[PDB]
């Protein structure tokens, strides 16, 4: 009665969603990852800072 | 900033687990075939009981 | 910097994959019976052929 199919199918849903998203934005994520910290510094907030 | 941090946190996990789709695919296919065998031999078993 | 980045690369993967241990236990146990029964039936067939 293990009926693991539920669990493995859910794992597939997650994994295929993940692959789809990676294809969707993989380039965008790669471009963001080197200079992510800049998100913390808005030019005007830089001066108030 | 924070959303990007979380995105780059989860993105690794996504990559780690994406490769397993096909490893998962054959896994569930075989598993579900096994469950079908269970159901089928169960029907045969019940017919014996009859 | 680079090494640490690699460590924190693995760390998401580490927990994610280690989660699978227990499934693997039952998997290996179950396949053991395949091994055992294959060997047993191999006996039986060899004994018959003799």
């Amino acid at each position: 009665l293990i009926d693991r199919v539920e669990e493995v199918r859910e794992e597939m849903d997650e994994a295929q969603e993940a692959a789809r998203f990676l294809q969707q934005h993989g380039s965008a994520l790669t471009k963001l990852e080197p200079m992510v910290a800049v998100l913390q510094s808005d030019p005007q907030q830089h001066e108030q800072l | 900033w924070q959303s990007a941090r979380e995105l780059l946190r989860d993105w690794p996990s996504q990559r780690h687990l994406a490769d397993r789709v096909q490893p998962l695919r054959m896994r569930l296919s075989e598993l579900e075939q096994r469950l079908n065998n269970q159901q089928n031999a169960e029907r045969l078993l019940s017919e014996f009981c009859k």
